[PDB]
This record gives structure tokens, sequence and C-alpha cells, in this order.
């Protein structure tokens, strides 16, 4: 009827790499397309929790702007490269610490970490430094924390050990959304129509699970208004 | 006299002491904010004339160290940094601190 | 003559981009920055690229 609109349902999920992925909702109402895919996409690309790089500390380094032997890239440089680390924390803890050590000419990967098998690195083949000596050795520590958002260094509130390498987090997991309202062919209706979302993320949070939360966030929001009182 | 480099800052606790070493220079790799300490340097002063009520007061509570005055290298405000390198310059004939 | 100490720090500060600062190109454009938009809020493409 008109008083009663149909709800939509997550009908077809794709992954077409570990860091791409269209999810498919269906059927929407005449607008709803627009309305729901333009919220999901600013509520995603906001406020979705991840896990990132915080604190690292290296054995003879004491600050940033150092150099080691037998490695080819500043401290400056590896800690960037580290803050491009995608790592999945098991749910319950919102803080982990991973150490890596590698001796021996070669490139130092994310493949090399060694992790308490609640920790999982998705992207293995992500290349951290390069250790240009059959001398050279590397050995981390390295601080994981759970978060939503983007927290710089200065940002975080103040004893902290000299040695101890703070890094900027951006814990959000998704980098782009698009969103595309196209035809959908339900019983006899025409004005039905299909939300694809396209999401390309570090590949530590699934496409449904963050769909659920969008909409779980937008709801809790929402919520003040279907109660509408002074308060 | 002659002004030296230590880390016995009057009127200062060892809340600001803990980036310093024994010879009063900041630690290389130190984290510094503005208003923190980096070399502590005391010079001697002279007889200073207190007011009567500041004579007073000295009678209630009778704290009174003030031999040398806190002339002291601090970071400039508004600058927040990291300490990458330390050198001293020392005349010959001077006593060579630790640092 | 009479100096008998100096003692010199090096202090590294990471200078980030914020508003006030002045930004230009290669052709005379320059322009000072007046606001750090959030990425939802910045106009995209049709492949959700901002």
């Amino acid at each position: 009827s008109v008083t009663e609109f149909l709800k939509p349902r997550l009908v077809d999920i794709e992954q077409i790499s570990t860091t791409h992925a269209k999810v498919t909702l269906e059927p929407l109402e005449r607008g709803f397309g627009h309305t729901l895919g333009n919220a999901l996409r600013r509520i995603l690309l906001s406020s979705m929790p991840g896990c990132a790089v915080t604190e690292v500390e290296i054995e003879g380094v004491l600050h940033e702007y150092s150099t080691k032997e037998g490695v080819q890239e500043d401290i400056l440089e590896i800690l960037l490269n580290l803050k491009g680390l995608a790592v999945r924390v098991a749910e319950g803890k919102d803080e982990v610490f991973i150490t890596l050590n590698k001796s021996g000419s070669g490139p130092v990967v994310a493949g090399d970490i060694t992790h308490d098998g609640d920790v999982e690195i998705v992207n293995p083949e992500h290349v951290i430094c390069h250790l240009t000596s059959d001398n050279a050795a590397i050995a981390m520590r390295i601080k994981v924390e759970r978060g939503r958002g983007y927290v710089p260094a200065s940002a975080r509130i103040h004893e902290r050990p000299i040695g101890r390498l703070l890094v900027d987090a951006t814990f959000s997991p998704v980098d782009k959304i698009a969103y595309s309202v196209e035809a959908a062919r339900v019983e006899q209706r025409t004005d039905l129509d299909k939300l694809v979302i396209d999401m390309e993320t570090n590949g530590t949070l699934e496409p449904e699970e963050a769909i659920r939360r969008a909409a779980t966030i937008l709801a809790e929001q929402l919520d003040a208004f279907v109660d509408l009182r002074d308060v | 006299g002659a002004e030296e480099i230590t880390a016995d800052i009057p009127n200062v606790g060892e809340a600001a002491l803990s980036k310093l070493d024994e010879s009063g220079i900041v630690y290389i790799g130190a984290e510094v904010k503005g208003g923190d300490i980096l070399v502590g340097k005391v010079t001697p002063k002279g007889e200073t004339q207190l007011t009567p009520e500041e004579k007073l007061l000295r009678a209630i509570f009778g704290e009174k160290a003030s031999d040398v005055k806190d002339t002291s290298l601090r970071v400039p405000n508004s600058v927040a940094g990291t300490v990458i390198d330390v050198q001293v310059f020392t005349r010959d004939g001077v006593e060579k601190d630790k640092r | 003559p009479g100096v008998l100490k100096i003692v010199k720090v090096y202090l590294a500060v990471k200078r980030r981009i914020q508003p006030g600062d002045k930004m230009a190109g290669r052709h005379g454009n320059k322009g000072v920055i007046s606001k750090i938009n959030p990425v939802e809020d910045m106009p995209y493409d049709e492949n959700g690229q901002p």
C-alpha cells in the first residue's frame, strides 16, 4: 500500500579481492536508495572501528630521526611503512604486542612478524624494511591498538621511556566507498531499486559486518528523532 | 663568580629534572615540550633586599634558599620536538663535566 | 673572552599542515588553507574517489 514500505535485505555479497568487495541491498522504494547510500557512505567513511599500530620499540634506536647499520631506510621511513600494516585483532582485546626479529640480507616484510595467534596479518607481502648486510639484524616490538577515527601522536594525552616511538594511527579500515542505484526486477513492480555498494578497504573488516555496524549507528542516532521530546 | 651547568636548580622539583642527566644536560631522544628545561644553569646573585612583609613571611616559615638564581635554557613556548644532538664546547683550562 | 662553556641542543619538530599555512603552485596561484574538510564532505566522482 501507500503507508507500508518494503524493507531492503542484503541479497548478494561479492569479494572481487581481499581489499575490494560489492554488497547488494534489495529491494528499495523510490528515492530511498540514494538516501541509504549517502548515509551509509558517510557513516562507513567516518566511524568504522579498526586496529592500528600505535607504538614501536627498536633495539638500539633512541629517536625516529636516526639510522641503523645494515638498513637502507631511516627509522622515519620504517614507521611510515608500519603505518600501512593491516592487522586484525580477535574480539575482546583492545591492545596487543607483536614482535619482529630478522637477520640477513633481504626485504623484511609483514610475514615475518611473530604473533600470538589472536592477531592476523592481512598483507604478509607488505615490505617493512630492507637489510643490506649479512650481519644486519632488526628487532622490533610493535603495539597494536583498537580504535576509531584518526588519532595523531600529539593528540594523545600525556612516564614514557626514551626509545618508545609514537606512531600516528588511522584506525578506520575503509578507504573508498561508492554506491550505485539501479533498477530491480521484483514481482510485477518497476519502481523498486537496488543499491550496490563498492567498498575498498585494507581487508581487516568484512563487508557485511561493516554494513551492519553502519546501520546500527544510523538507527541509534535516529532513536532520538523517533522519540522527539524536550530534554 | 663563575656560572655553573648543574642539575641543582633551586625551586625546581624532580619532575622537571627527569629528562636531565647528572651533568644537567638533556638526554638524546627526549620528547620535550614548551617550558621544559634542556640545560640547567645557575647564576651567582648578590644580596637582595627583602620587603618587611617578606621578612615576616620568612620569619613564620623559615625556608630561604636564594644563593643562586635559575637562569637555565628552556624550550620555547609552542615548540614540541625531540632532542637529536647535543654538543658541548669547553674552554681550554676548564674542567670537563661527565657529559 | 669571558665565556666558560657553551651547550648546543638540536630540536626536531614535525610540522603538519593546518589552516593559516600558505600553499601555492608554479603559476603564481597562492593561497591560505581555510579548512581541513572531512573526507565524506569532499566532492567525489562516480567511482567514489574524493
